[PDB]
């Protein structure tokens, strides 16, 4: 016998990063999945130290968000990685749903239940992270949205009331928000451990959506400097945008200190939730507006009921392919009017689109894939 | 009101990816900043030993802070009395409450300063087109006396006097205080107070680049030779009969 | 790489608005008479006369 | 779960294989490469491609409507 | 002031403010102008036309500026 | 002096793992500061805003 | 606090109105007095811990509000003190 094998603490390892039987096929599509893993520490690291000089209260909040970036020594990289960390993220994140959209890989339920689930958590957690500094985006920010739940029939305002610890995102509310923005982290790695549990069951997809029994390869040497490489490709994306463009995809309001009296013409999430505040606001309708948000989320759940193609990828099907796309150029669309003001065009593209997104997904991808399988005789 | 025009796009010395910031032209901007500004604009954040590393030196840094009174801690009576001024303290000066702010310049404030670049929309651009560009009312368009015009102001009603000619200056060695002269240093050290980081993360920027070049070819060579043995496999498939 | 943002981030924890030093207290003699220890607060530490 | 030598069943399948250190990392690197991502582009712009410009004419389009309608003339 | 300082922004401004785009969207700044000018119950108010001439002066301002800034 | 030249690199310090990161490690000491040195110089050049200015307002001590 | 404890809305209301306060800056920047509401606490003698020395002389009377459990012995302490003062015998010479 060898030592990594029989080690019941090496066995785990051995097990999920050495021995594993990989698909010899799996193209970038599949670094996500490390790439998730590697920014989850990230934001967790840099968190850390920022929560060694951050201050939990509204009269330091900012002041100390300030002191980090002009007296501790390093701090505004750390405040940067961070900031921009959370913007990749998200970038991964997108990229990882997508990918098991168009390859078939949530055809793994409870693995890809298990990554709505990590979806959800880090969406709550990235939103009680932008209202921290305590600037007027996270102010605003976190009264339009805590607001939305006093729309669910007669439990809605005792139900704001209560996350809020008062009428208003007061004191109560910033420190309430620090501690589940820290813990939250935390259980999202367990839940990563559960969700890479599960996928062990099976292994990995591959583009083909053919079963790769056939033609399996160690992880150990082919998928571990696979991702390494591709771990070093997302730090030239990060450090590209924290040291040379770290407000780019930042708001410059949040530069100035919440003013419970002045709401901002502004007004508008992170870019990562803009096609769902997009979805929101193209309702004229309190309840059916944040029915149809959390819904443009939920819907993830609803995927693999709604698969209908005989074959498991995209690979092989063009017309699905052609949807799918459509989806993601659907999404763009969602963001863009989703930065801007409810006035002109935006109102009924913004309206159409959101129509089309739950069009695609619920009756557009399906019925292609029942014309795809008869064009094949299938 | 609901119209508006966008700052153009002014060839900071700051502008380029791997560019820093003219330390000379900082100094002049403090020097806009400590006369002109100050009597109207709070700028929290920054102290004088910040200074130090970037324009001035120990000595002048110290001199600067000793030309004010702070209102040092109490002592045995609890008292709260004035001190020379160290290089400890910060710049928060104009006036205690916000609200002494609108009994001054009327029902509005002189948003702080520290911050202003970064919060703007347009950098140093949004303020330099601001300052430099004031000009007149054209048709219709009445005031109110105190709301000034200028173009580049959401709105265009706003609160702040046109404040750029009025020639004060020490620029040292000799530099002329015309209004666009006055604009482009305290922009650009404006520009300093809201990203003191700027030069240095430029420079580690520059590293990231240089090291990323010579890491990414290598890594991807290192990765490439290990699936040198897949990708040159060969197959054949030999069944009986 | 991995020396610089470690070290950066071990230096995170040591300087900041913590270069005081100030101080340089003039201690009035005639207040403390014989016999007795006066403390003073010398660059945050207690200074003992 | 999983394993190797349990995974399926294989049967009249030869593999040559080549050590890492007696061939070249990058063959014919720009010859064939090129060549290749050109032909992997023509396979899949008529699905990709049109989605997209599709959204860029409705966001320039989009834009022009909307600065163009907080104008007016007479009325 | 009165006479003794010579602005590099009024300088350039001239020579920038004169050119081809600019000499049009004034035109219709006068234009517009002599309208308002011309009654008593309106409101059609010439905030848009001096917006559009400023933008293309001002674009050919930052262009031309700057260079001799010392 | 091209062919034994890395044949005497992997002869003499990448044969064993001992020299090998031994090497690495006394090659990462000089590197750093070749680099460090080396990149200054360019960050310093594209410049010449930063404390070129300090012969002036300083030595005044 | 002592609503709930001691006295009524009404008695409780009116105690807080037999002092005056600092209330909050209006549009000047100001600093004036108000009547008292029951939202406030019991903060009063006098700001700097060093007006205290200034007054009772180089000694502060420690804040109320957590005596009893910061002592050792709790009331006890402070009861046996408070009611137990004596005088000082042979050769212990004081201060004034
Ligand atoms: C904290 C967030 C997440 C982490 C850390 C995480 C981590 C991973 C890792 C390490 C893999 C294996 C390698 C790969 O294919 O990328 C993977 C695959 C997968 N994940 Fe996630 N992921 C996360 C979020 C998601 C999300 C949001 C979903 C979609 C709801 C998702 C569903 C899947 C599925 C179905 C697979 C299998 C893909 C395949 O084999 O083709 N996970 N994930
Ligand atoms: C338990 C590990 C984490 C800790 C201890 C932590 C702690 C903090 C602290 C103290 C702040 C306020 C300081 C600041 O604004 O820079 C903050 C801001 C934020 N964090 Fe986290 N966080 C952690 C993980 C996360 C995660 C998982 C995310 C989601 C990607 C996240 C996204 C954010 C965001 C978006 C902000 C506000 C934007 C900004 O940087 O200004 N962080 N965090
Ligand atoms: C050259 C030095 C000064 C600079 C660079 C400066 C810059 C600025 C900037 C960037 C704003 C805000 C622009 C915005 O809100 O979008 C502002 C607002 C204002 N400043 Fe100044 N200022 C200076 C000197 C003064 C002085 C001397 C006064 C006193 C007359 C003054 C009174 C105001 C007021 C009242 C406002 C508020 C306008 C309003 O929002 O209604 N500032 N200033
Ligand atoms: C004020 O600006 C805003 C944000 O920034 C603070 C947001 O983040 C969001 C959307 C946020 C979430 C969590 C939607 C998901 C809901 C469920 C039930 C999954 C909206 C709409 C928004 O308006
Ligand atoms: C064969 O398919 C797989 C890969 O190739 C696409 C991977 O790259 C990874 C990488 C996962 C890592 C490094 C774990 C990170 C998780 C946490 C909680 C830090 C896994 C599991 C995998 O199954």
């Amino acid at each position: 016998t060898n030592i990594r094998k029989s080690h019941p603490l090496m066995k785990i390892v051995n097990n999920a990063f050495i021995d594993l039987p990989a698909p010899s096929n799996i193209s970038s599509w599949w670094n996500f999945g490390s790439l998730l893993g590697i920014c989850l520490i990230l934001q967790i690291l840099t968190g850390l130290f920022l929560a060694m000089h951050y201050t939990s209260d509204t009269t330091t909040a900012f002041s100390s968000v300030t002191h980090i970036c002009r007296d501790v020594n390093y701090g505004w990289i750390i405040r940067y990685m961070h900031a921009n960390g959370a913007s990749m993220f998200f970038i991964c994140l997108y990229m990882h749903v997508g990918r098991g959209l168009y390859y078939g890989s949530y055809t793994f339920l409870e693995t890809w239940n298990i990554g709505v689930i990590l979806l959800l958590t880090v969406m709550a957690t990235a939103f009680m992270g932008y209202v921290l500094p305590w600037g007027q985006m996270s102010f605003w920010g976190a009264t339009v949205i805590t607001n939305l739940l006093s729309a669910i029939p007669y439990i809605g305002t005792n139900l704001v009331e209560w996350i809020w610890g008062g009428f208003s995102v007061d004191k109560a509310t910033l420190t309430r928000f620090f501690a589940f923005h820290f813990i939250l982290p935390f259980i999202i790695m367990a839940i990563a451990m559960v969700h890479l549990l599960f996928l062990h069951e099976t292994g990995s997809n591959n583009p083909t959506g053919i079963s790769s029994d056939v033609d399996k390869i160690p992880f150990h040497p082919y998928y571990t400097i696979k991702d390494i490489l591709g771990a070093l490709l997302l730090i030239l994306a990060l450090m590209l945008l924290v040291l040379f463009a770290p407000d780019l995809l930042g708001d410059p309001d949040n530069y100035t200190p919440a003013n419970p009296l002045n709401t901002p013409p502004h007004i508008k999430p992170e870019w990562y939730f803009l096609f769902a505040y997009a979805i929101l606001r193209s309702i004229p309708n309190k309840l059916g507006g944040v029915l149809a948000l959390a819904f443009s989320i939920l819907i993830l759940a609803l995927i693999p009921l709604l698969h209908t193609s005989k074959q498991r990828s995209m690979m092989f099907r063009p017309l699905s392919q052609c949807l799918f796309w459509a989806l993601v150029a659907d999404l763009l669309t969602l963001t863009w009017i989703g930065g801007q003001p409810v006035e002109h065009p935006y109102i009924t593209i913004g309206q159409l689109a959101s129509v089309l997104y739950f069009l695609l997904i619920l009756v557009l991808m399906p019925t292609a894939g029942t014309i795809e399988n008869k064009l094949l005789k299938w | 009101s609901d119209l508006e025009l966008h700052p153009p796009s002014y060839p900071w010395s700051h502008r380029g990816l791997l560019s820093s910031l003219d330390h000379t032209s900082i100094r002049r901007g403090f020097q806009v900043y400590k006369q002109v500004c100050s009597s109207c604009h709070s700028m929290d954040y920054v102290a004088y030993r910040h200074l130090v590393g970037v324009c001035y030196t120990e000595d002048e840094a110290k001199a600067l802070a000793e030309e004010v009174e702070v209102q040092d801690g109490p002592n045995e009576d609890g008292e709260m009395f004035m001190r020379p001024g160290k290089l400890s303290d910060y710049f928060p000066k104009p006036y205690p409450n916000p609200e002494a702010a609108r009994a001054a310049n009327n029902g509005a404030l002189p948003p702080d300063l520290s911050y202003i670049v970064r919060a703007r929309h347009g950098g140093e651009d949004y303020v330099f087109s601001l300052l430099t560009g004031y000009c007149e009312p054209p048709t219709g368009v009445s005031l109110r006396e105190g709301l000034y015009f200028n173009p580049y102001f959401p709105g265009q009603a706003i609160g702040m006097a046109p404040p750029i000619y009025n020639e004060v200056l020490e620029f040292d060695d000799g530099t002329p205080a015309t209004m666009s002269q006055v604009a482009k240093d305290v922009c650009t050290f404006l520009r300093w107070a809201a990203e003191p980081e700027h030069d240095h993360r430029k420079r580690m920027g520059l590293k990231m680049l240089l090291m990323m070049g010579l890491l990414l070819p290598l890594v991807y060579a290192m990765k490439r030779h290990k699936w040198s043995v897949l990708k040159s496999r060969k197959l054949a498939y030999r069944p009986p009969k | 790489a991995a020396k610089n943002v470690v070290s950066q981030f071990v230096s995170s924890m040591s300087a900041s608005a913590d270069v005081l030093a100030m101080s340089k207290i003039e201690i009035k003699l005639s207040d403390i008479p014989e016999g007795k220890n006066m403390a003073f607060k010398w660059r945050g530490k207690p200074l003992f006369v | 779960g999983r394993q190797f030598g349990h995974l399926t069943r294989v049967r009249h399948v030869i593999t040559y294989s080549l050590s890492p250190f007696e061939q070249r990392a990058f063959p014919h690197y720009f010859s064939k490469g090129i060549p290749n991502v050109l032909r992997r582009t023509r396979a899949c712009i008529l699905r990709v491609a049109p989605p997209f410009v599709a959204f860029y004419l409705v966001y320039t389009w989009g834009t022009q409507e909307f600065e163009k309608s907080k104008r007016k003339n007479p009325a | 002031e009165e006479e003794e300082l010579v602005d590099p922004l009024t300088t350039v401004r001239e020579q920038c403010e004169q050119l081809e785009k600019c000499v049009k969207a004034r035109e219709r700044l006068e234009l517009c102008d002599e309208r308002v000018s011309s009654r008593s119950q309106t409101e059609e108010d010439c905030t848009e036309e001096l917006l559009d001439f400023l933008h293309a002066r001002d674009h050919c301002v930052a262009h031309k500026l700057f260079n001799s800034l010392k | 002096v091209a062919p034994t030249l890395t044949a005497r690199l992997y002869s003499l310090l990448f044969r064993r793992t001992s020299t090998f990161a031994l090497t690495i490690v006394v090659g990462a000491l000089f590197f750093e500061r070749a680099f460090d040195q080396g990149a200054d110089a360019i960050y310093e050049h594209i410049n010449e805003g930063k404390l070129w200015k300090h012969i002036k307002h300083k030595y005044e001590n």
